[PDB]
């Protein structure tokens, strides 16, 4: 039935710059509030303010020195930090911008609140659309992200809670999540990606885990073109085996959303029905939930596919309609709030996502 | 004119195909281990009155050891280590802390480098004897001293640092 | 024993291949070294017997540093670990701390023009041009409201302490570099010391600013309102046309695959394929067909044969009785080889051309079918869609465009007849008429767009049959045999007539023998029709 | 091609006022020589060159260096020791490469117009040709496997030499913890030893007996 939640929202976590031509842009989440304000779905639902974390809370995995130097890092002084620059892989790919070290804050702050209030029972479900940047390791910057902030959100429940899930449902694979849990048994990573010459070039089938946590990790690689049935009929029954055998107690779930049709640079085919059946299926087994936000790159996709999986977990309906807001313009010439697929070939052929399946099948028998 | 070389095969293939990197203080020091030569050898002959020309052989094998280092004996993926070594200790001996398997090196280009020298036939006669017996000694203990188990590999951070 | 060289013998014959019976006795050398053991020794061989359950089962008769996965690898174990001061119990005791991975590529790679239509990078290009305004001006009005806050504030208390208030590097604000940033962005390089002005002495500062902003702020919502108009009229020329990611290859890749070549090589493949498993010996009955296809209606004929009538019946090139021998033809005897006039089959022995026809038949048949159900699903879609919507509190359960009516989305069926027909004549220009189409059928329509070469190509194999010696001859021995019903019948009836059939076979063969002959087979089911065809 | 780009940035501008290494033989960031065409890498020069020791003005290489200094001018191993030296002191930083003796050792695709390929050649597990699906073909043997087919099947197409499951060589890559040379050797134990159909036959009749000898 209808139960309490609670939303993170700081106004200004749009309003930093990537930098031009940067497909990390921030923006995305204004639209996403935006269009939830005006969806009058606030009724229902809590906002809050979250607070910036401290430095100490961010040390708990990650490196100090890295630490040190996204603090101390700014535009203006790149002459006087280019070796650091250079050993921490900020630069190009993740650039240095104008509150950067804010930005990380609030982004890793949002979700460890949640935690928070999570392990409190206080609520059972919390959103926040600013974190979930998986791809930042313990020492540096990779995948447009810096401060991996799942990790500290799982390091935060694993307080009161003896085992918890970790589902990634973004195109690109969770590297950093996995590497900082290859080697327990308290937590799983369910990583379904598209492999083969694509960032970060890891995730095989193979990469099942390590030492306690061996057959403790599962990695399912995919081909281009997924589409919505397909990833129906391969998420409901490993999910439904996963937290048969585990019988978890918390789930944390990162709707990337660069697996959407039309990406600027994915390659799946998912809708946003088919999205949101992923959201709707974890949440029928009842247990604890947080939901984290990632990628995503075509932003009026990205805009459309985060609200309505939000007015899911409200366990509400929405028009296909979408009411006016102040970046209305942005979702011509059909302003629906449910999209099209497109209709390149899918090699992800049946008997190859057979043979997946059965092999992560056998592999999961091995849990005790 | 070398023997048992396929050592240069794992060496290759640990350094620029694996990219598994060498210990920088691993054990055994270059000029430790000529001195350790110089030390065995000595022990062979009854009388080796001709130990003058085996310490200054050995010693010759430190100043080569010296100054080619870094121009023609490492690979493209040694170039960040070479750079720390020489911003990190530069006042420290050179010839050190690099371990064995980079002495073998050195011999396998003076095979083909030394055509541009011309020496006489009797000092190139013994520089050629040396060489032989100082590799078929280190045939002989291989096993003992490279050990292909302890070699760490480089972080994307290193990567960086290479290429 | 002779039981171990039957095996080697049989083994050799279904390897087809020295090298790999080299390998296989490398595998069965090495077990006899003893360096495998008799589980590892079949975990070997299973490669090579994994498909001929009679042979492995014959064979197991007859017997009675390090690195993990593949991007994960170890640190060195004297390796100095960055310290972290948040570490407590459960930070030792979870995280890990001897292995890593590498991320092998880099994203915003080369993908560009990888995967992507040339009609999506430009809606990328207005999404970032969006953007861009999107962010400068949400930044400027948020420092405005920021500042009219603090503005508010400092109007309400006594004038003499008011040079004693102060503002910090936020700006009065919750971050430390938006409102900066805003402001050297509206000043140029003048910027700090008026943030030195307004830290130091805001009271006369604050409204200043505010003004400029003000009107830098009206300027560019009215430069935006210019731009959001220009930026229209650009998603109307691309979404669509977005969607679709095969149409500009489809329509060379049918153009080319439907040439008579193609259609030969495509069952040829098939024989070769099934005369090398022939040889192999492998446990395949010597009866299973070729290829196999399927019509799911008979009203769908009827539209395919009265659009080739159409086309046919306003050409020059063919005389008028050649116009009634073709209607003749397929209004009449197509249709009675589909018995349109269970376990009911028809037979049908042919020559090269009578198979590229009837392929091509089968062919127009499915890209008329999908067109069907792809409108049939759309009707019921949005009639659901108003039935659901209809029904919605929103909220409570705690311009734009006009969708087509329900009595335009039945009519797109025979209108989009009525569009492939005019093609037909050619008074409508393909470019408008791919438009229409599109517009239409959304991503399905892909298929579509060559249907009048399809329907020429057709027309040219029907005016070959009519005019070939070969074709009226198999015709009419075809109509011979029914007559004495030899060919075609109950499938019950099969043991019966074979003998009579094989007759048929043989006239087939001493009829058509300089040419590659052709079987099909017509078996009806459940009212939809399964073509089989097989070479001989 | 109407970019609106330089128009919008002109709009919210701000007031403000008014190819390969000669040394390596490979790509990067190259400095090129004024006086010959050869260009080094920045750790290709003796002493190596840093970023904040480059001269401002023209760049010089060594063997211009060392042309232009010659035209300006214009049983004791110690002196062999010393020729050597002198050797190595003229010697350009170029790379280590490995003996040549040691580092040293189509028709199943659609056609050009596309089309299936005659005789045709089948994937080993269906005995099926190209025209389901692309096939892959051993490097080491002439089998051809398809995409799917394997155990566990490939995801994405295998850039480098690929190695097909029927090969023996499985069993010698299990191990993780071994040398390559090892590997090697034992990989080329096998690819040169063929025709010993007698001794293998033998040995498995041999073996066969449920009753050892
Ligand atoms: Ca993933
Ligand atoms: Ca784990
Ligand atoms: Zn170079
Ligand atoms: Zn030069
Ligand atoms: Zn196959
Ligand atoms: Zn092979």
């Amino acid at each position: 039935g209808k139960k309490k939640v609670c939303y993170y929202y700081d106004g200004d976590i749009g309003n930093y710059y990537y930098g031009q031509g940067h497909p990390m842009k921030p923006h995305r989440i204004r639209m996403t509030h935006n269009l939830l304000l005006n969806y009058g779905l606030y009724r229902k639902m809590e906002i809050y303010r979250p607070h910036k974390a401290t430095a100490e809370e961010m040390t708990k995995y990650h490196s100090d020195e890295y630490i040190k130097f996204l603090r101390s890092i700014r535009p203006d002084n790149m002459s006087e930090y280019s070796k650091q620059m250079q050993r921490f892989n900020v630069g190009e790919d993740c650039p240095v911008f104008d509150g950067l070290f804010e930005f990380c804050q609030l982004s890793t702050g949002g979700s460890v609140a949640g935690a928070v209030k999570l392990n409190r029972q206080q609520t059972d479900m919390a959103v926040n659309w600013a974190g979930g940047l998986h791809h930042a390791k313990k020492s540096e910057a990779s995948g447009f992200c810096y401060v991996n902030d799942i990790v500290l959100a799982i390091l935060e429940l694993l307080k009161y809670h003896q085992r918890v899930l970790y589902i990634d449902i973004d195109i690109h694979h969770g590297d950093g999540v996995e590497e900082a849990f290859y080697t327990t048994d308290r937590v799983m990573t369910v990583s379904f990606h598209k492999y083969g010459e694509y960032f970060p070039g890891t995730g095989d089938l193979r990469d099942i885990g390590a030492g306690k946590g061996k057959y403790y990790a599962v990695n399912f690689p995919m081909r281009d073109g997924i589409d919505d049935e397909s990833y129906g009929q391969i998420f409901k029954p490993i999910i439904s085996k996963v937290m048969e055998m585990y019988q978890p107690s918390a789930v944390v779930l990162q709707c990337g959303a660069d697996s959407l049709s039309g990406d600027r640079l994915g390659c799946f085919n998912l809708t946003v029905k088919g999205h949101a059946k992923c959201v709707e299926v974890v949440k029928t087994f009842n247990l604890p939930l947080l939901m984290l936000g990632g990628g995503g790159y075509t932003i009026r996709n990205v805009a459309r596919c985060w609200t309505y999986e939000t007015a899911v977990a409200l366990d509400c309906e929405i028009p296909n309609e979408l009411p006016y807001n102040d970046y209305f313009e942005y979702f011509g010439p059909d302003f629906k709030l449910h999209i099209s697929p497109s209709n390149m070939t899918n090699q992800n052929t049946p008997e190859y996502m057979e043979k997946i399946k059965q092999r992560l099948f056998e592999n999961l028998r091995m849990l005790p | 004119p070398e023997e048992l070389k396929p050592w240069l095969v794992d060496d290759w293939d640990l350094i620029t195909r694996q990219k598994q990197l060498f210990y920088l203080p691993a054990k055994k020091n270059v000029d430790s281990i000529l001195e350790d030569y110089a030390n065995y050898k000595k022990s062979r002959g009854n009388t080796d009155n001709k130990e003058y020309a085996v310490n200054e052989v050995v010693a010759g094998i430190k100043e080569y050891f010296n100054v080619m280092l870094g121009t023609q004996l490492l690979y493209k993926f040694e170039r960040p280590q070479y750079a720390e070594i020489l911003a990190d200790h530069p006042d420290a001996p050179m010839s050190q802390v690099y371990g064995a398997p980079h002495l073998l090196r050195l011999f396998v280009r003076i095979g083909a480098m030394l055509a541009y020298t011309p020496l006489d036939e009797k000092s190139l006669a013994l520089l050629l004897n040396y060489l032989h017996d100082f590799l078929k000694y280190l045939a002989k203990n291989s096993a003992t001293l490279f050990s292909a188990s302890d070699y760490e590999v480089a972080p994307p951070e290193y990567h960086r640092k290479a290429v | 024993t002779l039981q171990e060289f039957s095996f080697f013998d049989k083994v050799r014959r279904v390897l087809k291949s020295q090298e790999v019976y080299e390998n296989f006795l490398r595998c069965i050398a090495l077990f006899n070294q003893e360096l495998v053991s008799g589980s590892e020794l079949l975990q070997l061989v299973s490669p090579f017997l994994g498909k001929f359950p009679e042979l492995f089962a014959q064979f197991k008769s007859f017997l009675g540093c390090k690195r993990i996965g593949s991007s994960y690898r170890a640190l060195p174990k004297t390796y100095q670990q960055p310290k972290c001061s948040g570490r407590t119990a459960i930070c030792k005791e979870v995280l890990n701390d001897t292995w890593v991975s590498f991320p092998s590529w880099s994203e915003d790679s080369t993908f560009v023009s990888s995967k992507k239509t040339p009609y999506e990078e430009q809606l990328h290009r207005c999404e970032d041009e969006r953007f861009e305004l999107d962010v400068v001006l949400e930044t400027n009005l948020a420092t405005i409201r920021v500042l009219e806050s603090v503005q508010k504030k400092l109007s309400r208390m006594a004038p003499e302490d008011q040079e004693k208030f102060r503002l910090d590097d936020s700006l009065g604000g919750t971050s430390e570099v938006i409102q900066r940033r805003a402001i050297y962005r509206i000043y140029g390089d003048k910027a700090p010391e008026i943030i030195e002005s307004l830290k130091k002495n805001p009271v006369t500062a604050v409204p200043v600013v505010l003004k400029r902003l003000k009107a830098k702020e009206e300027e560019w919502r009215e430069a935006q309102q210019g731009f959001n108009k220009i930026w229209r009229e650009q998603y109307e020329k691309a979404y669509l046309k977005s969607l679709d990611h095969q149409a500009v290859n489809f329509k060379q890749n049918d153009t080319k695959a439907l040439r008579s070549k193609s259609l030969l090589n495509e069952i040829e493949s098939v024989y070769d394929e099934h005369q090398e498993q022939h040889s192999e010996g492998r446990s395949a009955p010597s009866s299973e067909p070729h290829l196999i296809f399927v019509y799911e209606d008979r009203q769908i004929l009827e539209d395919a044969a009265a659009l080739i009538s159409y086309y046919v019946k306003r050409q020059p090139a063919i005389q008028k009785e050649d116009q009634g021998t073709i209607h003749q033809l397929l209004h009449q005897f197509v249709p009675s080889l589909f018995f349109s006039q269970d376990d009911v089959y028809s037979l049908f022995f042919a020559n090269n051309n009578w198979y590229f026809f009837l392929r091509l038949h089968q062919t127009l048949c499915s890209r008329l079918l999908k067109i069907y159900r792809q409108a049939q699903k759309q009707l019921l879609e949005y009639r659901t869609e108003k039935e659901r919507e209809k029904l919605l509190c929103e909220g409570r359960r705690e311009l734009r465009l006009k969708q087509p009516s329900e009595v335009e989305l039945e009519e797109y069926y025979p209108a989009f007849l009525d569009m492939v027909r005019s093609l037909l004549e050619g008074s409508i220009d393909p470019t408008q008429y791919e438009d229409t189409l599109r517009e239409m059928f959304t991503i399905h329509a892909y298929v579509g767009f060559t249907m009048d070469k399809l329907v020429q190509n057709i027309a040219r194999q029907l005016h070959h049959l009519v005019s070939d010696d070969v074709c009226l001859k198999v015709v009419e021995l075809y109509l011979n045999e029914k007559k004495r019903g030899a060919a075609g019948g109950n499938l019950s009836s099969r043991c019966v007539r074979a003998a009579r059939e094989t007759s048929y076979q043989w006239k087939a063969e001493r009829c058509m023998a300089d040419e590659n002959c052709f079987k099909v087979m017509f078996l009806q089911r459940k009212g939809q029709v399964i073509m089989t065809i097989e070479l001989l | 091609s109407g970019g609106l780009m330089e128009q919008i940035q002109a709009l919210l501008a701000p007031p403000k006022t008014d190819d390969s290494c000669d040394s390596c033989k490979e790509g990067g960031d190259l400095l090129c020589c004024d006086h010959c065409p050869a260009a080094f890498h920045l750790q290709c020069c003796n002493p190596p060159l840093s970023e904040e020791m480059l001269p401002p003005g023209e760049w010089m290489c060594h063997r211009c260096t060392v042309r232009r200094k010659k035209r300006e001018q214009k049983p004791q191993l110690r002196r062999p020791f010393e020729l050597l030296i002198a050797a190595a002191m003229e010697r350009n930083p170029t790379q280590f490469q490995l003996p040549n003796e040691l580092t040293c050792t189509t028709q199943h695709e659609l056609d050009h117009n596309g089309l299936v390929p005659l005789p045709v050649k089948v994937c080993f597990t269906c005995n099926r040709s190209c025209r389901v699906a692309p096939l892959i073909q051993c490097d080491y043997c002439p089998l051809l496997f398809h995409m799917d087919c394997l155990e566990p099947p490939l995801t994405a197409m295998p850039l480098g030499r690929w190695m097909c499951p029927n090969h023996i060589e499985h069993v010698v890559l299990n191990q993780k913890n071994m040398t390559l040379s090892n590997r090697c050797q034992v990989f080329d134990r096998f690819q040169d030893t063929v025709s010993q159909h007698v001794v293998k036959v033998d040995f498995l009749n041999r073996i066969h007996k449920k009753h050892p000898p």
